[PDB]
């Protein structure tokens, strides 16, 4: 995750953005499907 | 009554594996580190001289 602290008001910012590693989980199951929360 | 009827504390620990990483693995140990000097270190990711 990265909160990307900049300003671009419609759609996907032009600059380059790094992700880093925060959480890991160990579950065993594989997730094939999901879905968003309002 | 006598100790064959009297109350044990009983506890049962079962021991298995399921299709995940095994996250309980024992404690883990640790010795004194230093500087300057050859040593060969087990840490966590590897090991190295």
């Amino acid at each position: 995750s990265k909160h990307t602290p900049i300003n671009l008001v419609r759609d996907l910012p032009q600059g380059f953005s790094a992700l880093e590693p925060l959480v890991d989980l160990p579950i065993g199951i594989n997730i094939t499907r999901f879905q968003t929360l309002l | 009554n006598g100790v064959g009827y009297q109350p044990y504390r009983v506890v049962v620990l079962s021991f298995e594996l399921l299709h995940a990483p095994a996250t309980v693995c024992g404690p883990k140990k640790s010795t004194n580190l230093v500087k300057n000097k050859c040593v060969n270190f087990n840490f966590n990711g590897l090991t190295g001289t």
